[PDB]
């Protein structure tokens, strides 16, 4: 139309871009703590 | 240097704190290479 949308995809880019923030943030956080934990595994097993 | 486990001596460790008593030596820390090393370090510390 566009609209793009009908709130609910513009305002569910409040979902979609922010579900992309839950996803990109999820990879961010798991990336962080996983990276530092494995860093504390070469610390914790090797070192 | 070997601590190793004691209990010895006096307050059953009496030191037991023990952040290298003061360090982490927290280089930046930011330096995870670890070199696969070594002896630990003869280094004349063995000669010490």
């Amino acid at each position: 139309k566009n609209t793009t949308s009908s709130s609910n995809e513009n305002p569910i880019l409040r979902w979609m871009s922010i579900k992309m923030n839950g996803f990109q943030n999820e990879l961010n956080e798991l990336s962080g703590h996983m990276i530092s934990k494995i860093i504390h595994s070469q610390r914790l097993i090797l070192q | 240097s070997q601590e190793p486990m004691l209990d010895a001596d006096r307050l059953r460790s009496s030191w037991t704190f023990s952040e290298s008593m003061d360090l982490n030596y927290s280089n930046p820390s930011s330096s995870p290479n670890s070199l696969g090393n070594l002896k630990i370090l003869l280094d004349d510390k063995a000669s010490k």
